[PDB]
């Protein structure tokens, strides 16, 4: 139980005023799609959220109708099933946590939709993890399904290696290498955990230019009204 | 007066009947076979109650009591020697140890590295303290209630 | 005559508020008090616009929070400052005591044991907060807490039961903590406004120790532009943490729901109760343990009775400003500490820190303060 | 000299309390400032006791008042004192109200004013309780009242919105609604602290409507003796409520869910509204009504203004004591009519008696208490 | 729409200090049992509510055991069904509102738990309406389904009459005629909608006597204090 930590990757969102590249997350979302939502579930993002963010409302109208979603239940009293809208959530892989161990050998795979948040290093972590995962070192072997990777705690995890070179092709045609995968991944990861970024930091330059303008403002105000008494002299005058 | 206002004031905040519904849980012995274990659950946590061999009490009867992390004997540990009841949750942090496995031949996680024995102590592993005994009464023979 | 000092509701206001007299010479030190006032509107108002949204069923509760943080308008910005205005209060709150014991405000007794009690109420108010949210380190913070209380022979272990409201932290005890947690802030406020009541007795103290009758000025405008200007920057620091770094004071293991099997790897309060958590974990018995944790605030009522010099400020005197700087550094060391897991070197560091917590308090302070006198012909 | 007119604290409660000056000779009707407060705290005591097991979440909310009923220890007895506490509340409002009126005690205007928002607070708290069980008479309730905001021009139909949260009495509204409700008892605490505040200032009226300077008693023991006595009534009017007849003061469609399609028969809101509910549906326009039902609350704002009479009470005043009673009766009229559907004779009755209710208010008694002082050549 | 109310039936619990017949309640539950549970849901009252009132421990566990009921998952992912235990609710007829409808021609049959304080008339209410069910009188007729009862509503109801002459055999042997089945019927929904009947009255009857106790002793202490200034004699004395 030694302990490596992830690097500070140079993000595109790193510095106090930078926002998310949100073409970056359209593609991570893609990766979610195309590869993580047959395990985790993304349980707090909706086909909405997308809209205005990495897709159009009418493009996110289409990736909702492609899944399937229960409703109901119906005048007969039945339960069915429907092509998805706007106000539907990311569907759950299975119908309960006791399902997805069995499907995953006893590990749960967690929910994703703050998984960035929920995990010391963040968007830093998760990309080390999946592009780290390496061959194991000497003296070394775990159980028949728990593969080898550094950053994990306790250095084994539940997880078979999920990106590699051209996994998917991308909507913008962009390069699909295994690094490029993750990073994009890892951005919308960060949005999906925290989508209020953007605002956030657009609130963070307005406050510090505001508080630029009246500190000082008020500061003088402060000395002004002061002024009576750090100018005053005293004189002691017994008879 | 206030006796009985404040008193009843003072019962509305400790356990409400349906509260107290769930607090046991009754399981019949007949149902479980010598050797085999059996989960339930119970205050939202599985309970692993074990009929033990006359091989499994003679061998976790003669057990180094200093070796252990946790030092028990393991007729402290129960009330009738051959069952013995736990906790399943994985003491260190929180899995559901499967059953007739392990090194010790007991209960195994496949999250870090523990392994108990046919007892419920930790032998071999990060694990601090072994798994919970808790709170119990046979009542009749065929019977046990637990809580 | 004006209708300032002849209305009834204005009298009040009148003479607790504009025409005060006040010491010329306070320091910023005296601002932390008017801070945390506006730290105590400011959770109030934040608490109940997110307690329009918030749900105290188990299932929900999680969901409710996080449905704040994305669909509530605003409601991110109101939940992240609600959460690092927690924080803002307890800096506040160790500042304004940091005050009063190195100018000796506490002579002022029943100001200082108010002040205890108001301290002991912001404690139980942020801890049932904590909670609130039902993530992991709410759900195992609050359990661990909790169950300290069993370590009381004979009716402690009823007694934790009692609290929850069953067997474990569950159903019951969520709700409850959102009835308590609602009404405490409430509480706070009026035992808030006795607190001030007495100081008004008195008037301020000032840094020298000494009396300032000789030289007050009026509460406005001095004071009310200076509190103004502490305000500002009170709302800077709130919003640099807001808008910059929300997550920063917090725990990540608080964004994942509360699962009573899954214990989190290094369970742990927020970060001002972690001084009073590793002079918890240094005594080895529990009960002992608990003892010390609880001695460890209410030493703050002994303070005024252990005062040894003949000098009221320690402006002038040097020993007790050393011996206080080192009872501050020791605390970051607690605080560093509490936030360790439970190995060497940790342990050994936890010992000597709570040791020499309690060794500056009642042993090494008083004997300064004496023989700071003695080296003055006193 | 004693530490009951020195300590800062006993100091206010010696005076407002124990050697208060209070006439010699004042009536029952007195004690109903007293039953008030009781009323006040006990709501507090209880509510916050219920808000222990409650839910604010529409699909769990009227379980968990059920819960507490059936489940909860001793939670039934909790929950009617409650309920039925909250009419005990509006009996003790309307009772001191009168007392007001009858006796002339509204000439002390700040008292009296800061009385009528204290009414319109307890009825803005009461209005969003019954909401909290979610029951038909709830929603229901709930959404015609609210819903009347609508008919302001230009802005109403947002403002009824906003509101609610929504674009209908769903999720959103029942979680604010108990979130207002929880918080808005303190405020009156506040608020009620001020009204005796300002009463303390002059002291107490009494029935001859004559001052009392001449002869007046120390409060303790003989109105702290009695206040006890009236205390002791209270309790007993409540629990002959609580224990024999909880269910008499409510609807019994309010033991059904609440349903957005399936509207109960004859919606209604509970008893100590019916009366300016009545007045709302004499006036055939939607505006108009509810203008008529806000100045039918207000219009206590107005009764100084409205004063004649030469005499400061009623009690030397008979035109006026009859033309009080009538306006008494004519309020149990209403009460009545706004308790029935809307059909002949009821439409009829119900604008006759609104139409009096105002005209004994604003001509009728003003113009009684002028002939009253020509027949005394005043 | 004109509206016959009910009459006052003299209840063995019409009084003050009246306590409910327990033995009529332990009738009237299996007229809910054998009668109404194939209709009615009653979700508020669960197996372990009838120990210590109508059944003992042990029967209640039989009484229990009797009924299907869904719980899971079990480890596999799965949701089986299960005998009950004093712990579950009585069970729903139907899965949802939707479907009962659908089973009882568009009507829904409403939950029985708290019908005796959802209705005004209460126990008179509802032992006039299950015995009421009469011929419908001239000029008269409803939808093929919607039978007659006077004390219903606008005269028509859309539910079949439910009670007759030995429509159960009762536990005790008591002669079941259909007013004894509906006077006992009715004692159980009174007990299900208010639980907490005996031990209110039973609090009733202690609150008038501490209350006959007090408010005398009280009144006592308030002329005693007051007897000073009651006595007292006032003298103008001018110069
Ligand atoms: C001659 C005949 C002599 C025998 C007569 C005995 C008379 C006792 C006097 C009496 O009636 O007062 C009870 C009175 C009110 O209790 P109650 O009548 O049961 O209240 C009604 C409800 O049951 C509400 O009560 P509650 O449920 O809130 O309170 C109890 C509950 C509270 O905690 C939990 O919920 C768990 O604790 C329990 O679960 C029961 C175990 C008791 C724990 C005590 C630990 C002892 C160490 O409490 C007291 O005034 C204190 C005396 C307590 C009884 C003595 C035992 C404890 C010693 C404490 C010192
Ligand atoms: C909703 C809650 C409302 C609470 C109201 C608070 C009432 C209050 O505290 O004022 C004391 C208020 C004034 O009565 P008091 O102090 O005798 O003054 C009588 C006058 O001096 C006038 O004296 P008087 O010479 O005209 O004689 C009148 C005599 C009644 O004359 C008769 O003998 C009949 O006394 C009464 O008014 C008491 C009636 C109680 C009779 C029960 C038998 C004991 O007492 C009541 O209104 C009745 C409460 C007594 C309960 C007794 C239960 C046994
Ligand atoms: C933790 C960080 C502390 C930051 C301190 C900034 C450093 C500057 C400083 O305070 O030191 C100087 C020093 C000189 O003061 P005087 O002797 O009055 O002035 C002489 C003439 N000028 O000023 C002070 O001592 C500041 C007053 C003490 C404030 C206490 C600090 C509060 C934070 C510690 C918490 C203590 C809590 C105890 C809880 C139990
Ligand atoms: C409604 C029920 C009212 C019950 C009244 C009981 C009847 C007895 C009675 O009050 O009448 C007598 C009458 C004689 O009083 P004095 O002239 O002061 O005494 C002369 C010497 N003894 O006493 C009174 O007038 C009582 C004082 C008036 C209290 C007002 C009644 C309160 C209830 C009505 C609500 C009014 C609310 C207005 C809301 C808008
Ligand atoms: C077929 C299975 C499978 C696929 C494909 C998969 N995962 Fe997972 N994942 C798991 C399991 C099982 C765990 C739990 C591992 C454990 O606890 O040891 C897991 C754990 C994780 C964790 C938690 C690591 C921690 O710190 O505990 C993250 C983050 C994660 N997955 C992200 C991803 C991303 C990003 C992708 C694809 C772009 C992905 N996963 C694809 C099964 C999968
Ligand atoms: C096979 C169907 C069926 C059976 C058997 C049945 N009910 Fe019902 N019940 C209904 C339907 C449908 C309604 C709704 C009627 C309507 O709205 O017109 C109803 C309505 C009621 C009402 C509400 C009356 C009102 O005021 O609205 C009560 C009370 C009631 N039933 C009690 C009973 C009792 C008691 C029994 C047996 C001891 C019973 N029911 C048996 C179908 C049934
Ligand atoms: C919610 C918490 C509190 C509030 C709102 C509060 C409020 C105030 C205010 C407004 C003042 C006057 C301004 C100042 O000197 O700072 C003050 C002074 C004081 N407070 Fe507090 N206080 C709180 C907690 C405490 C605590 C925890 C203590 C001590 C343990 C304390 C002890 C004092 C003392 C001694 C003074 C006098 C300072 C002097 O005159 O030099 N207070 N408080
Ligand atoms: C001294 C005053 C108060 C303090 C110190 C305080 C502290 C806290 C803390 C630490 C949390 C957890 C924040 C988080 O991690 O998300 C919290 C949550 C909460 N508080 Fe408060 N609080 C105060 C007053 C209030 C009041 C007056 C209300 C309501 C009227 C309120 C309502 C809430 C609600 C609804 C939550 C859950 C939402 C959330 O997690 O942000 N609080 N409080
Ligand atoms: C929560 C609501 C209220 C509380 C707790 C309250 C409390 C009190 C108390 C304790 C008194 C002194 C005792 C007495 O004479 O009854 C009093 C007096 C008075 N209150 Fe209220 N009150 C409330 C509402 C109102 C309202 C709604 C009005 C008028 C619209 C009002 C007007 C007065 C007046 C005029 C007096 C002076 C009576 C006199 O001296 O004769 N109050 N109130
Ligand atoms: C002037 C003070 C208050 C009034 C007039 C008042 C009035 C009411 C009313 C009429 C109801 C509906 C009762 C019912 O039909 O069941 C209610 C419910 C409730 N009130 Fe209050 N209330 C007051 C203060 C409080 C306070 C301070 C709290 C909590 C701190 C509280 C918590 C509740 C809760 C949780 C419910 C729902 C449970 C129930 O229905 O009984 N109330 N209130
Ligand atoms: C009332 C006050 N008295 C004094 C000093 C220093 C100098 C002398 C004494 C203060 O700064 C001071 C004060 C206190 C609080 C101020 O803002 C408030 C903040 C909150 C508030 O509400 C409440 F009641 F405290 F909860 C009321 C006022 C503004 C000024
Ligand atoms: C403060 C009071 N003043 C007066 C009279 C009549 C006579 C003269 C003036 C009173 O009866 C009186 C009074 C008022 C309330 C009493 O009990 C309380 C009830 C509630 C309470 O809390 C609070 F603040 F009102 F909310 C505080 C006290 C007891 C006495
Ligand atoms: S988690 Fe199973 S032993 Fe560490």
């Amino acid at each position: 139980d030694l302990e490596l930590h992830p690097p500070s990757y140079p993000w595109s969102h790193r510095g106090l005023l930078s926002s998310l590249d949100h073409t970056s997350i359209r593609r991570g979302f893609q990766v979610y799609k195309q590869v993580c939502s047959s395990c985790h579930s993304m349980d707090y993002v909706a086909y909405r959220h997308l809209v205005g963010v990495c897709y159009t409302e009418d493009e996110a109208k289409a990736l909702a109708e492609e899944v399937e979603v229960q409703d109901g239940p119906n005048e007969d009293g039945e339960m069915f099933m429907r092509p998805g809208k706007l106000s539907d959530y990311f569907p759950k892989p299975y119908p309960n946590p006791e399902a997805a161990r069995a499907a995953n050998n006893g590990a749960l795979p967690p929910d994703l939709s703050y998984i960035v948040r929920a995990r010391h290093g963040g968007e830093d972590y998760v990309f080390s993890l999946l592009t780290g995962y390496c061959e194991p070192p000497t003296g070394v072997s775990l159980r028949e399904g728990l593969y080898f990777n550094p950053y994990f705690p306790g250095q084994a995890i539940g997880m078979a290696p999920p990106i590699y070179n051209e996994v998917l092709e991308f909507d913008d045609g962009t390069p699909a290498t295994m690094s490029q995968v993750a990073k994009d991944v890892c951005t919308f990861l960060r949005w999906a955990a925290e989508p209020e970024h953007d605002h956030r930091k657009r609130m963070g330059l307005k406050m510090l230019l505001m508080m630029g303008l009246l500190l000082p403002l008020v500061y003088a105000m402060k000395r002004h009204k002061w002024s009576v008494l750090k100018s005053r002299k005293l004189a002691y005058r017994p008879p | 007066a206030a006796k009985n206002v404040v008193s009843q004031f003072v019962s509305s905040m400790s356990a409400s009947a349906d509260v107290l519904a769930m607090s046991k849980i009754e399981i019949k012995l007949s149902d479980i076979p010598e050797g085999k274990n059996m989960a339930f659950k119970w205050r939202g946590k599985p309970l692993f109650v074990r009929h033990r061999t006359k091989k499994e009490i003679d061998q976790e009867a003669a057990v180094e009591v200093s070796q252990l992390r946790d030092p028990q004997h393991d007729l402290e540990r129960v009330k009738k020697p051959e069952w013995v009841i736990l906790i399943g949750v994985c003491t260190h942090l929180g899995c559901v140890p499967i059953a007739n496995a392990g090194d010790f031949g007991g209960y195994y996680c496949p999250c870090h590295g523990s392994h108990y024995d046919a007892s419920g102590r930790i032998r071999k592993g990060p694990a601090p303290l072994n798994l919970e005994v808790p709170s119990y009464e046979f009542t009749s023979d065929d019977m046990v209630i637990v809580g | 005559t004006n209708i300032r000092k002849s209305h009834p509701l204005m009298k009040i206001v009148n003479n607790a508020f504009i025409d005060l007299p006040a010491p010329s010479n306070i320091s910023s030190w005296w601002n932390f008090g008017s801070l945390l006032g506006i730290c105590l509107i400011l959770q109030i108002l934040t608490g109940l616009f997110l307690a329009m949204h918030y749900t105290s069923d188990t299932t929900t509760a999680f969901s409710s929070v996080t449905h704040i943080c994305r669909d509530v308008n605003y409601g991110w910005i109101i939940r992240y400052m609600h959460a690092n205005g927690a924080s803002m209060f307890f800096i506040c709150l160790y500042m304004h005591v940091g005050r009063g014991l190195y100018y000796g405000s506490y002579t002022f007794l029943e100001t200082w044991n108010i002040g205890v009690i108001l301290l002991l109420t912001v404690m139980a108010t942020a801890f049932m907060g904590y909670v609130l949210p039902w993530g992991q380190m709410s759900f195992w913070g609050a359990t661990v807490i909790t169950n300290l209380l069993s370590a009381i022979p004979y009716i402690g272990t009823n007694l934790v039961e009692w609290i929850w409201g069953g067997f474990s932290v569950d159903k019951a005890t969520l709700t409850r903590f959102f009835a308590f947690h609602f009404i405490l802030p409430f509480i706070i406020m009026a035992i808030a406004m006795v607190h001030l009541l007495f100081l008004h007795e008195t008037g301020s103290n000032n840094p020298t120790g000494i009396s300032s009758d000789v030289d007050k000025i009026p509460f406005h405008p001095y004071y009310t532009i200076k509190d103004i200007l502490g305000a500002l920057l009170l709302i800077l620091a709130l919003m640099l943490l807001v808008l910059f770094a929300p997550d920063l004071l917090g725990d990540p293991d608080n964004y994942t729901p509360a699962n009573p099997l899954n214990t989190p790897p290094h369970i742990k309060p927020e970060w001002y109760f972690l001084f009073a958590y590793a002079i918890l974990r240094s005594i080895p018995n529990k009960l002992g343990g608990v003892l010390a944790l609880a001695f460890s605030i209410l030493i703050l009522a002994l303070i005024p009775l252990l005062h040894t010099s003949k000098q009221r400020s320690m402006m002038f005197r040097p020993l007790s400003q050393c011996l206080f700087w080192a009872l501050v550094a020791d605390l970051l060391t607690l605080t560093w500490i509490g936030g360790q897991p439970v190995e060497h070197p940790y342990i050994t560091i936890g010992q000597l820190a709570s040791v020499l917590y309690f060794l500056l308090i009642l042993v090494l302070m008083p004997t300064a303060g004496t023989i700071e006198n003695k080296l003055l012909k006193w």
